[PDB]
Parts: structure tokens; sequence; C-alpha cells
């Protein structure tokens, strides 16, 4: 039929517009956010690809949990993803933020941020390097640009 | 290097080259081939008024020449 | 005369009105002063430039100017009523009742 | 109805001036006479005067700024009332409204109207002059003749301003 | 005064240069030779219609024709 | 027939600016030693498009503490008043050839402010109303410096039309005669702008973002458009004032052409400056204008109304 | 000058002419009648000429000047 | 008391302004410079006790000049009297005053 | 004519660009996002509590000196009188007023802000 080609066609121009202007949140907690900035360093350049940080959840596309969630900081990230307009995408990187890394035994910390906020992506490392943050970036983008929406509403 | 800087800079000459000009061919549209004329002071209105009713067609640019008189 | 005095007249004694019956509160009084500095700038202007006296032309202006030389001098007797009290009320400023 | 352009501006006027008159808040007062002012500098572009229009429209776009500032720093309230937060000012801006339109809808039946001068129904363009001004327009020769003509004008004012400055200064000093 | 003049110059130049720009503006017009060709070139300028006068039969100064040789000429603001 | 010409202006204003961010993103990345977007497409040329359909597809977020019928008022005030203050500059011919369009800009200027301000304090945020106070002051302290720098500017033009500013200009430059008011005005429309190092408003290091932190997408695309169309309308206009180029009546494409690259220079300037000073503090901006520019700005306001009188140089009002 | 004395002359007289067949039939009535006392000849009021005309004409003569562009 | 220090020292201050009919920059004469010339040559130094019923022709001429009351009265008649007849259908515009009038120049 | 044409033009293409902003993508409102911004934590009091302003005296001086040089705004068209020395000493004056009571200002420390 041809309303499905064009809702097809449609869900690729808005997926291809969502994945080339990702605009993450300046968002850091420890050394993962020396390597996410390292990742914003000349050599790498995240604006490459459009990846632009901003300061405020509501003018922020995803948010990237770089460092140790712990007990005093989880309801202050739950209420900054809150505010953050849909859609919304959460990359988790570092063994902190996916399952406490060196701390998973401690008794204020968050064994991972999944607890806390729904996850997209799980960059793994300590730290993960720059490049690993680039690809995870890379695959976020691949995994924005297969969505179905506008299909799955066409067929509901 | 540093030119890849020219090509989209270009496109905003572009896009600061469209509008002026056209209103210059607007003004040479309208206006039978000429300047839009200007009523900065109630003297030019006068003559531009002059001119509309002078014209027979109600049209300040209708140009009527020497020929008109006898 | 006219229609648009008749307005211009009706909106100076809309403010008249608005100012003359106090809400609690010093600022709105001063936004009524402004407004009827407007309003009368408006209607000596309209008159001026309908009659054409020129030389007038300096009034309307130069009465502008004396607009400040209460409006400003009224903000500058807040500032002190804002440091006596926290707020601007004026059902504050009755210490002068006895 | 495009002949009654005065008239309708002049209605948007004495609207914005019921609006800020009956003193909501001083956020929407000095939005109601920011709106005011626009239509008066309309009005007198209007009847020709473009220089003193856009000279009061500057002149109260800078003193509502600094009255915006002042009010923000320090006549506010917990809930300010925009326009239907308090029965008094939204009663009082109905009856001003109804007032208002009451008189536009009685001076465009007979055209005439009895308050307490007398007024006409006509539109403003028949007091028009039928005449030209030549290479220079009145207003701005009017103005302009203030310095070879108005030094006893120029020397009270500059006088007033400067005493006006010091009288600033010494009002809010404290001791 | 040598002194006075060269600390506020060394601590405060913007109001040396504002000072000495306001006192040239001052001082200025009242010594140049070329304030009167300002007020000649100002009241040179026809805004208004040269309206004629009657002859009465004696009036040797106003020409009968613009071509006349008799009258204010501006051969001076055309050299200038 | 009017409102082709009306369009023709307003829509490639909007590609300019769309354009303007691409090219600000570019070059300012290039001149950090590194490289702007050029993945999108052809070397990035697809990237204010992207940005353009993400913001409008994105939730609109309006607060619940907030008034909204301001909210909604403040971004559609700022960007109408982006559109019509565009219209009194020659192009060589403006779209309206107002007889007093320097003071039509300066009021409509002086109009906009009151976007930013009703934007801080209709969202009920602590950053917005910090971010609406620090535009008060920076309104008090560069518009009496900025309104003296036009006067004493226009001294030598002789009216306040812009469309004889080329003919005054048609000889040599303004530039030439009056370089101190021209450097004064530059920083003026610097700090008009709210652009670095007078940023003071959006300040993204002593605030979150000022007062549209809580503008989410699509309300929040109206002050950015608002903002770059305002720099592009002062390089503009600063062009207009000393930089006066050649007009062949014949030939309005070489004054076009001429006044597009000079004003592509300009914008050039602009980000040449955002990229190499540190941010002013909004105390210090307040005692530049009004102590160190303000007295200059009076005795040269006060030589040239003195000069042309001097050397019998009073120029035509008509 | 010459040329603006015929015209508002003209549109005097057609104005005058006009208003004796409007008004016949009114009371009390006088065609031409002056509202000033004295004889000397005043300046016309645009209300005077434009009076029985159509609104394009109105809206060119008395706001054609301060609403070109 | 009004301690006239202008016409004891011969100073002039703020008399150019007070009429319209004094010296106007470039001649520019008021639309009732006429009226109001020959309100002030009837009404001087004959005193206004005088001057309120001496003079009352020229002065209620100035003031139909300054405000034009009884020309929009009598426009207003003409004009009602033409929608009415217009609304009874019998009268009809002219071609002059209709738009087709081929004015003088 | 053509300038309200302008405006309404202008006016409109700017006010459709929030009803397709609001109308056109998918929303989801609860009572956690529309929340003020206060970085993660809920703020202490309001944001309409008073804010206690440093430069007042530089605004009312803002106030007056708008004006005061609005005055000067017709110094162009002043150029164009016959009465040439008389206006270049009255602006001289008003100038050198304007001086003077910046100078008077910037001496009696007005300029400098509260606390
Ligand atoms: C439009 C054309 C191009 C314009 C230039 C654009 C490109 C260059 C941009 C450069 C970067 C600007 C970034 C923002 C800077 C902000 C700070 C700033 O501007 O501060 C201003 C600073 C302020 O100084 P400050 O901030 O250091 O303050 C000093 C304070 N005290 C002294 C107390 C310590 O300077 C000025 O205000 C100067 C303004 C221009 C002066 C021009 C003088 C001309 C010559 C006059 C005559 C001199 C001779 C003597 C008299 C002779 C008489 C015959
Ligand atoms: C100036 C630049 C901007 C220009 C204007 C914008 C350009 C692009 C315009 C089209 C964009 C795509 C459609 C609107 C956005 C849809 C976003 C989305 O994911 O919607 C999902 C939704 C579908 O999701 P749903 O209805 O299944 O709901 C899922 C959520 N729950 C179950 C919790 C309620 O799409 C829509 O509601 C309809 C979208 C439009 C469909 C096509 C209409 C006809 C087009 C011809
Ligand atoms: C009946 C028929 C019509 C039916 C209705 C549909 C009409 C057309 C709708 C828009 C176009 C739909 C198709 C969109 C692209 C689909 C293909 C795609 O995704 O291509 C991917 C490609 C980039 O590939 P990538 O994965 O990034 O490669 C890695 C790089 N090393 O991407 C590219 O190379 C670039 C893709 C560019 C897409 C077109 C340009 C953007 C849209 C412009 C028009 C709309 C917006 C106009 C302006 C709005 C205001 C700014
Ligand atoms: C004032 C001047 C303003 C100028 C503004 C615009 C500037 C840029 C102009 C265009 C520059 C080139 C852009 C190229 C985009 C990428 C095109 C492309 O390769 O798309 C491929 C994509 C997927 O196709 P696929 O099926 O994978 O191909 C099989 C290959 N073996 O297929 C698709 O994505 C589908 C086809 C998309 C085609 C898009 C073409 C560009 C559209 C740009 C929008 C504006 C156009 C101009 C508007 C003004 C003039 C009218
Ligand atoms: C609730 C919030 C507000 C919501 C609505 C917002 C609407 C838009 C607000 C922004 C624009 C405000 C404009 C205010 C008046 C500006 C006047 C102006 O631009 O004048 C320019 C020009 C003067 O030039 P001039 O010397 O007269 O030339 C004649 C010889 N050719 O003038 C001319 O050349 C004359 C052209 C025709 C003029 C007609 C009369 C004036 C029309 C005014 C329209 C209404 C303005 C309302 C402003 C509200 C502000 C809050
Ligand atoms: C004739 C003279 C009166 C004209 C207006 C009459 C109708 C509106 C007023 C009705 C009476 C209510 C009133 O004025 O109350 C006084 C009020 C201040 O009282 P407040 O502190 O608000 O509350 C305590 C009790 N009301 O103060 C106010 O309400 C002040 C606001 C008055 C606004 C007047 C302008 C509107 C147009 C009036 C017609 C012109
Ligand atoms: C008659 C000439 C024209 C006069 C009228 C027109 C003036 C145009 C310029 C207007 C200037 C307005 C502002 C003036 C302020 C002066 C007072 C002042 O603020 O002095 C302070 C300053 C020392 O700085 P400080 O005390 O630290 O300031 C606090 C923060 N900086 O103190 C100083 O730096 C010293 C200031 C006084 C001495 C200045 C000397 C300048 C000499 C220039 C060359 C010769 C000029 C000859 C003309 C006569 C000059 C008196
Ligand atoms: S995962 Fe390792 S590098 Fe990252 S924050 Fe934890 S300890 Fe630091």
């Amino acid at each position: 039929s041809r309303g499905e080609y064009v809702v097809a066609k449609l869900d690729d121009l808005i997926n291809w517009a969502r994945r080339s202007s990702l605009w993450p949140m300046t968002f850091g907690l420890a050394c993962c956010a020396v390597e996410m900035m390292h990742m914003a360093a000349p050599r790498y350049d995240m604006d490459r690809f459009g990846v632009v940080f901003r300061a405020s959840p509501r003018q922020s596309d995803v948010m990237i949990v770089a460092g140790t969630l712990t007990n005093k900081m989880a309801p202050a990230l739950r209420k900054v993803y809150d505010q953050m307009p849909e859609p919304r995408y959460v990359v988790s990187m570092g063994s902190c933020a996916n399952g406490g890394g060196y701390y998973h035994y401690s008794y204020s910390v968050v064994r991972g941020c999944d607890r806390i906020v729904p996850v997209d992506i799980y960059v793994p490392g300590c730290p993960p390097t720059a490049e690993a943050l680039l690809y995870g970036i890379l695959q976020l983008q691949k995994k924005i640009k297969r969505e179905k929406r506008l299909r799955i509403w066409y067929r509901r | 290097m540093w030119f890849e800087v020219l090509p989209g800079i270009a496109v905003m000459g572009v896009c600061l080259f469209i509008p002026g000009m056209a209103t210059a061919r607007i003004h040479r549209f309208s206006n039978g081939g000429r300047e839009k004329r200007v009523a900065h002071y109630s003297y030019q209105w006068y003559l531009m008024e002059r001119d509309r009713r002078v014209s027979g067609v109600n049209r300040y640019y209708v140009s009527k020449g020497l020929e008109n008189i006898d | 005369m006219s229609l648009v005095y008749m307005n211009i007249m009706m909106a100076f004694t809309v403010s008249l009105t608005g100012l003359l019956m106090y809400r609690s509160h010093l600022m709105s009084s001063l936004l009524c002063l402004e407004g009827m500095m407007l309003s009368l700038f408006i209607l000596a202007t309209l008159m001026i430039l309908n009659s054409h006296f020129t030389l007038a032309s300096m009034m309307p202006i130069i009465l502008l100017v004396f607009a400040a030389c209460e409006a400003a001098l009224g903000l500058s007797l807040l500032v002190m009523v804002s440091n006596t009290y926290g707020t601007d009320y004026v059902q504050n400023l009755n210490l002068l009742q006895c | 109805m495009m002949t009654y352009i005065v008239f309708i501006l002049s209605i948007i006027f004495v609207m914005g001036f019921v609006g800020f008159s009956s003193k909501p808040s001083p956020i929407y007062g000095g939005l109601g006479l920011i709106v005011s002012g626009g239509v008066g500098c309309g009005i007198v572009l209007n009847f020709g005067g473009s220089f003193l229009g856009l000279m009061v429209f500057l002149i109260y776009l800078g003193g509502m700024m600094v009255v915006f500032g002042y009010t923000t720093a320090m006549a506010t309230e917990q809930y300010p009332e925009v326009w239907v937060s308090n029965k008094v000012v939204l009663g009082t801006f109905i009856t001003g409204l109804l007032m208002e339109f009451l008189m536009v809808y009685y001076v465009l039946k007979d055209k005439e109207v009895e308050i307490v001068f007398k007024f006409n129904g006509m539109g403003d363009w028949v007091i028009y002059d039928t005449g030209d001004s030549g290479f220079f327009s009145e207003e701005a020769m009017g103005i302009a003749a203030l310095y070879s003509y108005g030094t006893w004008l120029v020397i009270v004012t500059g006088w007033s301003l400067l005493i006006g400055v010091v009288v600033i200064m010494e009002i809010t000093r404290g001791n | 005064v040598a002194a006075f003049l060269k600390n506020v110059w060394a601590k405060e130049p913007v109001l040396v240069a504002s000072f000495a720009i306001a006192g040239l503006a001052v001082i200025l017009p009242t010594l140049s030779p070329y304030t009167k060709y300002s007020l000649m070139i100002n009241r040179a300028t026809p805004y208004n219609y040269p309206v004629p006068l009657r002859d009465d039969g004696n009036m040797p100064d106003v020409p009968s024709h613009p071509q006349d040789p008799q009258g204010p000429s501006l051969e001076w603001l055309k050299r200038l | 027939m009017f409102m082709i010409n009306v369009l023709t202006l307003i829509i490639p204003i909007l590609l300019a600016v769309a354009f303007l961010t691409l090219v600000e993103r570019k070059v300012l990345g290039y001149m950090q030693f590194r490289k702007g977007p050029n993945v999108v497409g052809p070397y990035g040329l697809l990237q204010p498009i992207a940005d353009a359909i993400k913001l409008f597809i994105k939730e609109p977020l309006r607060p619940a503490t907030s008034s909204i019928s301001m909210f909604i008022l403040a971004p559609i005030l700022a960007l109408t008043l982006a559109l019509t203050m565009w219209i009194p500059l020659p192009m060589p011919y403006p779209l309206i050839n107002m007889n007093l369009g320097v003071l039509f800009m300066l009021a409509m200027s002086s109009l906009a402010v009151y976007s930013i301000l009703w934007s801080g304090w209709a969202s009920n945020s602590k950053y917005a109303l910090i971010g609406a106070l620090r535009a008060v002051a920076q309104t008090i302290s560069y518009e009496v410096t900025l309104a003296i720098i036009l006067l004493s500017v226009l001294l030598m033009n002789g009216s306040f039309t812009l469309s004889t500013l080329i003919i005054t200009q048609e000889q040599v430059w303004l530039i030439f005669p009056a370089w101190p008011l021209a450097m004064m005005w530059f920083i003026s429309t610097l700090a008009e702008t709210n652009r670095a190092p007078f940023d003071l408003t959006e300040g993204e290091s002593e605030l979150v973002s000022g007062f549209n932190v809580e503008y989410a997408a699509g309300p929040f695309a109206l002050f950015f458009m608002a903002e770059y169309a305002n720099i592009i309308m002062m390089n503009i206009f600063t062009t207009t004032l000393f930089l006066g180029a050649f007009h062949n009546p014949y030939m309005p494409e070489l004054y076009t052409i001429n006044f597009t690259i000079k004003s592509l220079l300009l914008s050039i300037t602009f980000l040449w400056i955002r990229a190499s000073y540190p941010r002013f503090r909004y105390d210090q901006l307040m005692h530049l204008l009004w102590k160190n520019f303000l007295p200059l700005t009076l005795a040269l306001c006060m030589w040239h109304v003195s000069l042309p009188i001097l050397l019998s140089s009073i120029p035509p009002q008509t | 000058q010459a040329e603006k004395d015929r015209r508002v002359l003209q549109m005097l007289r057609e104005n005058l002419e006009e208003e004796a067949t409007i008004m016949k039939d009114v009371p009390g009535w006088k065609v031409g009648e002056s509202v000033f006392h004295t004889t000397r000849w005043v300046t016309p009021m645009m209300g005077e000429l434009y009076g029985l005309r159509t609104g394009e004409e109105i809206l060119s003569s008395t706001y054609g000047f301060i609403w070109y562009t | 008391p009004f301690f006239d220090v202008q016409k004891k020292l011969g100073v002039d201050l703020d008399h150019w302004m007070t009429i319209q009919s004094a010296e106007q920059p470039h001649r520019i004469p008021a639309r009732c410079h006429a009226f109001e010339k020959e309100w002030i040559e009837c009404a001087h130094g004959i005193g206004s006790i005088r001057a309120e019923k001496e003079c009352k022709i020229e002065f209620e001429d100035f003031r139909e000049c300054l405000l034009r009351q009884k020309t929009m009265k009598r426009l207003n008649a003409i004009k009602r009297q033409r929608d009415k007849l217009i609304k009874e259908g019998k009268y009809t515009p002219p071609p002059h005053h209709s738009g087709q009038e081929d004015l003088r120049p | 004519m053509n300038l309200m044409i302008t405006l309404l033009t202008n006016f409109t293409l700017a006010t459709l660009l929030v009803t397709i902003a609001f109308w056109l993508p998918q929303l989801n409102v609860y009572s956690e996002k529309t929340s003020p911004y206060e970085c993660g934590f809920d703020p202490m009091g309001s944001a309409r509590l008073p804010f206690s302003m440093k430069f007042f005296l530089v605004a009312i001086t803002f106030l007056l000196f708008d004006l005061e040089i609005a005055l000067l705004l017709p110094l162009p068209w002043a150029s164009q009188t016959t009465n040439l020395n008389t206006m270049l000493t009255m602006a001289l004056l008003l100038i050198f007023l304007l001086a003077v009571s910046l100078a008077y200002e910037w001496t009696q420390k007005g300029l400098e802000w509260t606390e």
C-alpha cells in the first residue's frame, strides 16, 4: 500500500533527524566524566556527529551516566531524568554505572543505574575509553535508526 | 581544512543575496521598469498624486511626456 | 469636538479613577500616574498637530521630561519605605495618625 | 471600516488603560501600559507626528522596564493576581470594558454624544488639512526650534534634571 | 601641574582624552574663521517661496528679473 | 504582491539563521583545533535541517508553576520583533522606507528585551529570575551609550533616514572620521544581543541556561533564531552605518554583493570574538559603559556637534 | 499653486451643486450657508471636500502620505 | 502677585510660544492664523470686561476654526440625509462622486 | 497600509510555529517532568520572593538619562536653523550639564553597588 510506504519514509526521516542531532546533557560524576571530556577533545570530536552538550535537561536528548551513582545522589538523577522531554535515552558507561564496579558491596552505592532509570546502551570499562564511548554513541544512533514508531502506529 | 567553512558560508551568502535584490526586482516590476519613487516630504507626495491624476490610468508610473500637449 | 479627543479624555478619566482608589500597593499608583501623564501627552500632541502650532512642538517632549522629575522621584520615595518595612503596602504608612 | 483606524486604535488605547488601571499586579500593569503606549504612538503617528510617537514609545519602554525590575525586586507577592485571581480587580475590569463599549455603541448609533463636553461620531479624517507642507515636516522643525528659540526652556529643564539627580542622591542615603 | 597631568594620564587616560576633546570642542569654534560661512550657507538655503514686492516706483536694490545683476548672489558658495 | 516581497524577505533570513548555526559550529570548532559537523551530509550541509526537524518533534513541556499566557507570548513576541525590525534596512532599497528608521530600530531593540524579561518572570524558577534581572542590568548598562553613539554618528549624515546613509558614504567610508564611535558601537552591539563576552543571560557557567532553562524544544528554538537573526541584523546595521558601499542605481547587485560580504566578515568577527574571551561579570559590564564609554561618548558628541559648524560642512536634511 | 486652486474650487462647486439636490425637502435648510460670520476666504477642511465621495479616495487623500511605505 | 520681570528688563523668555501668530520657524502659519490675529487685534487694550461682549464675533469665529463643531454638525446632517435618501432609493449618486470623475490635472 | 500587513505577517508566522510545535508530536505529561528545575533537588522557597536589587540608584539615573539624552536627539535638525551660535551654545550647555550630573554621581560613590 502507498500509505505504508509513506509512513515508512516519514519514520526514516524522523529517525534520521533524531539520530543525527543527539544533544546529551553535561552530567558527570567521576573518572568516566574525565574520559567523556576526552571524547569531547579535538581528537575524537563528538560535534562532528551532531553530538553537542546542553546544560539544561529540558533541551537535551540523551543522558550519559558517567560515574558512581551513590545513595545520596539517586533521587537527583531520577528527577533529572524525569525532567527530560520525550524521546529520552540513557547511556550507562563505566563499571560503576553498570553494576557497581569496584564498590558493588559498599553500603552507600547503588548497584548499577538500571535500578533507578531505564538504560538503552551499556558501555563496559573502567574507564571505557573515548573510542569505546564514541562506539557506544554510534551504536545508540544505530538503535535509533531501526525504530518503528509510525509503522507500528499504522499497524495498530 | 579551514576552507571547508567556505561552502556553508557561501550558502549564507546566497541566504543574504536573495531578499534584498528581490525587492529591487519587485521595485523594477510594479513601477514599470523604474525605481520605486520615494516620498519623504509632502511636496514629493503631491507630485506623486499629480502624476497619478495626470496619467489617466490611475498608475503614477505611467509617464506622459511632451507629446501630450498641443 | 472630534472622536479621538473623547477617547483620550475617557482614558484620562479611567486612569484618574484608577489612581484615586488605592489597592494597597504603591507601584500600582505610580503606574496610574505614568498612565495619566501619557494620556495628557497624547492629548496635547494631538491638539498641537491638528492645529499646526509648530512652535509648541517643544512643549510635549519637554513636558515628558518632567514626567521623570516626579516618576523616578516616586521610586526614590519607595526604597526608604521598603527599607522601613519589608513590603510596600500603603496600610503600613499610618504612623502619622496621632 | 478602514476610515475609523484612529478611532479603533483609540479604543484599544482606552482598553489598555482599563487593563492596567484596575491594578491587578504591576507586571501585567506594565504590560498593559506597554500596549497602551504602542497604540498611542500609533495614533500620534497617524496624525503625522512620527518622531514624537517613536520618542514616547522608547521613553515609556525604558521606564516600564526599570519599573518591572523594581517590582521584581521590591513590590512582589507569593501569588500575584493576573486579572481574575481577585474578585474586585476582575469586577472593575469588566465594568470598565462594559462602560467603554457602551460609549462606543452609543456614539456609533446617532454619531453624537454628550459626556461633559460634546463629541461627534464621524471619523477624525475630516479635520485634516488639505494642503502640502513643502520640503519639511512641521513637527520636526518645531522640535528643532528648541535650541534656536527656547533658551529659557532648555536652561530650566537642564537645571531641573541636574537638581533631580542631586535629589535622588540625597534621598536614598540613610544618614 | 605637569606632575598632576602625568599622574592622571598614567591612572585614567580615558578621562584625560575626554577632557581634551571637550576642551577643543569648546574653545575651537570661537577661533576658526569659517563659522560665518555656515551662517550664510544656512541662510542661503531657499525653504520658502521668494514672494515678490509691488513696484511702487523707487526700489533700486531689488531686481525685476532673477538674471539681473542686482541681488544676493552665491558665487562665494560655488567657490568656497 | 507585497506578500511576495515580505515572504521573500522573511524566509531567506530563517535559512540564513540555520546556516549561521552551521557556520558558527564549524568555525568555532576550527578555531579550537578540531572539526565541526561533517557526517550528516556532504561537509555537514544537512545539520541545521536535522536540528530543526528534531526540535519540532519533541515535547513542549509547559510547566505547572508558570503563567502559561506569558510563557507562550514571550517567544512569539521575540520572534515577531526579530522579524518586523529587519524591514527598514536598505538592501539597497528597503522594504519599508521609513523616514525615521534609526529611531524605529532603537525602539524595537528596546522592545525585544521584554521577551527575555517575561520569559524569565513567567517560568517560575530562580535561575530564570536571575537571567531576567541580568538582562535588565545589561539594558541599563548599554542603552544610553548606544543612543548617544548613534546620535553623534548621525550628525554627519543629516537625518535619521537609513536610505540616505549610502549617499553620505558615497565619497569615503564613515569609519575614517568616526572610528572611536565605531569601536564603541561595535562593543555596544556585542553587549546588546547578549553575545560573548557579554552573554550574561544564557550563562552556562554561572547558571544552567538562564531565562530559557524552563523552555523545552519548540519554544526554545524561537529564542535561538531570534538571537541569530538579531546578530545578523546588528552586523548589517553596522555595515550600513560605518562601511557604506558603492551603489549603482542601474546595478543594485553590486551593492548587494558588497554589503553581503561585509556583513559576513562582521559575523565572522563576532564569532572570532566569541571564541577568544572570558565572560564579563555583569557588575563589571555595568561599570564599563557607565564610566569608560559614557564620558568619551559625551565628549565625542560635543566634538561632532561643534565640528560641522566649525568647517561649513553641515549636511543637508533633504 | 494655480492647479491646486482650480482643483479645490471645482471640488467645492461640485459639492455645492449636489447639496441642493440632496437637501430640498428638509425644512429650514439654506443651501451653501457658511458657518463663519466673516466673508473672508478660509482654507477648506478635508470633510468639506471629500464628504460625498467613496472611501478609496478618502484613504488616498487624508492617509495616503503617512501610509506610503 | 505677578511681578512682570520680563517687560521691566526687556528680556523675552516665553512670549514667542504664547500664541500661534508669533514668529514661527520658516514662516509656517497656523491653520487659524487669520482668526486669531483678528481676535487679538480686536481685543487689544480694551480690557477683558469690554472684550467679552464687544469682540465676541471674532472670538466665536476663532473657536469655530479651532474645533469645527458647526462644520461637523452640517456634514453629519448632510451625510445622514444622503444615507436616508439612499435607503429609500430616491437618490442616485452622481458619476463624479462615485470614482469615475477625471480630475483637473 | 504596508506596515500593518508586515506586522500581521510576521505575527502570524511566529504564532504558527508554536501550534505546530504543540499539536504535532506525541506528548506524555506526568507530575514529575514539569516540576521547576533546580539541579535535581526540589527548591527551597518560591521564585516569587523579593529579589533584593543593588543597582537601584543607577536605575533611577538611567530613568533620568534616557529622556535627558532624548532631548539631544533633534540636534541634527537643529543644525539647519539660521541662528547657529545660540543653538551651539545651548547644545554645549545641555551636554555640559549632563557631564556635571554624571561627575557628581561618580564622585559621591553613587555608581557603586550597595552591600
Ligand atoms: C566597527 C569597526 C571595528 C571595531 C572593532 C572590532 C574588532 C576588535 C574587537 C576587540 C575585542 C573586544 C572585546 C570586548 C572588550 C570589552 C572591554 C572594552 O572594550 O573595554 C573598553 C576599555 C575600558 O577600559 P577598562 O575596562 O580597562 O577600564 C579601566 C579602568 N581604570 C582606569 C579605572 C583602571 O577602553 C575604553 O573604554 C576605550 C574606548 C575606545 C577609546 C578610543 C580612543 C580614541 C582616541 C581618542 C584621542 C586620544 C588622544 C588624546 C587626545 C588628543 C586630542 C587631540
Ligand atoms: C510518495 C512519496 C513521498 C512520501 C513522503 C516522504 C517524503 C520524503 C521524506 C523525507 C526523506 C525520507 C528519507 C530519509 C532518509 C532515509 C535513508 C537514510 O536513512 O539514509 C541514511 C543516510 C546516512 O547514513 P548513515 O547511517 O548516517 O551513514 C553513516 C555515515 N558513515 O542519510 C543521508 O545520506 C542523508 C539523508 C537526507 C534526507 C533528506 C534531507 C532531509 C529532509 C529534507 C526535507 C524535509 C525538511 C525541509 C526543511 C525543514 C526546515 C529546516
Ligand atoms: C539558499 C540555499 C539553501 C540550500 C539548502 C540545502 C543545502 C544542501 C543541498 C543538498 C546537498 C546534498 C545533500 C545530499 C543528501 C544525501 C543524499 C543521499 O545520498 O541520500 C541517500 C539516501 C538513502 O538512499 P539509498 O536507497 O540508501 O541509496 C542506495 C545507494 N546505492 O536517500 C535519501 O536520503 C532519500 C533522498 C534524499 C535527497 C535529499 C537531497 C537534498 C535535499 C536538501 C533539502 C533542501 C533542498 C533545496 C531547497 C531550496 C531550493 C529548492
Ligand atoms: C499583547 C501583546 C502585543 C501583541 C501584539 C503585538 C504586535 C506587534 C508589536 C511590535 C510592533 C509595534 C509597532 C508600534 C508602532 C510602530 C510605528 C512604526 O514603525 O512607524 C514607522 C513609520 C514611521 O515613519 P514616518 O516618518 O511616519 O514615515 C511617513 C512618511 N513616509 O511608520 C510609517 O511609515 C507609517 C506606516 C503606517 C502606520 C499606521 C499606524 C500605526 C499602526 C500601529 C499598529 C499597532 C501597534 C501595536 C503595538 C503594541 C505593542 C505592545
Ligand atoms: C573645561 C573642559 C570641559 C569640561 C566639561 C566637559 C567634560 C566632558 C567629559 C565628561 C566626564 C564626566 C565624568 C567626569 C568624572 C570626574 C570625577 C571623577 O570621577 O574623578 C575620579 C577620578 C579618579 O578615579 P577614582 O577616584 O579611582 O574613581 C573611582 C572609580 N574609578 O579622578 C580623575 O581621574 C581626575 C579627574 C579630574 C582631572 C582631569 C584632568 C584632565 C586634563 C585633560 C587635559 C587638559 C584639559 C584642559 C581643560 C580643562 C580641564 C579641567
Ligand atoms: S567505572 Fe572506573 S573509571 Fe569509571 S567512575 Fe567507576 S572507578 Fe572511575
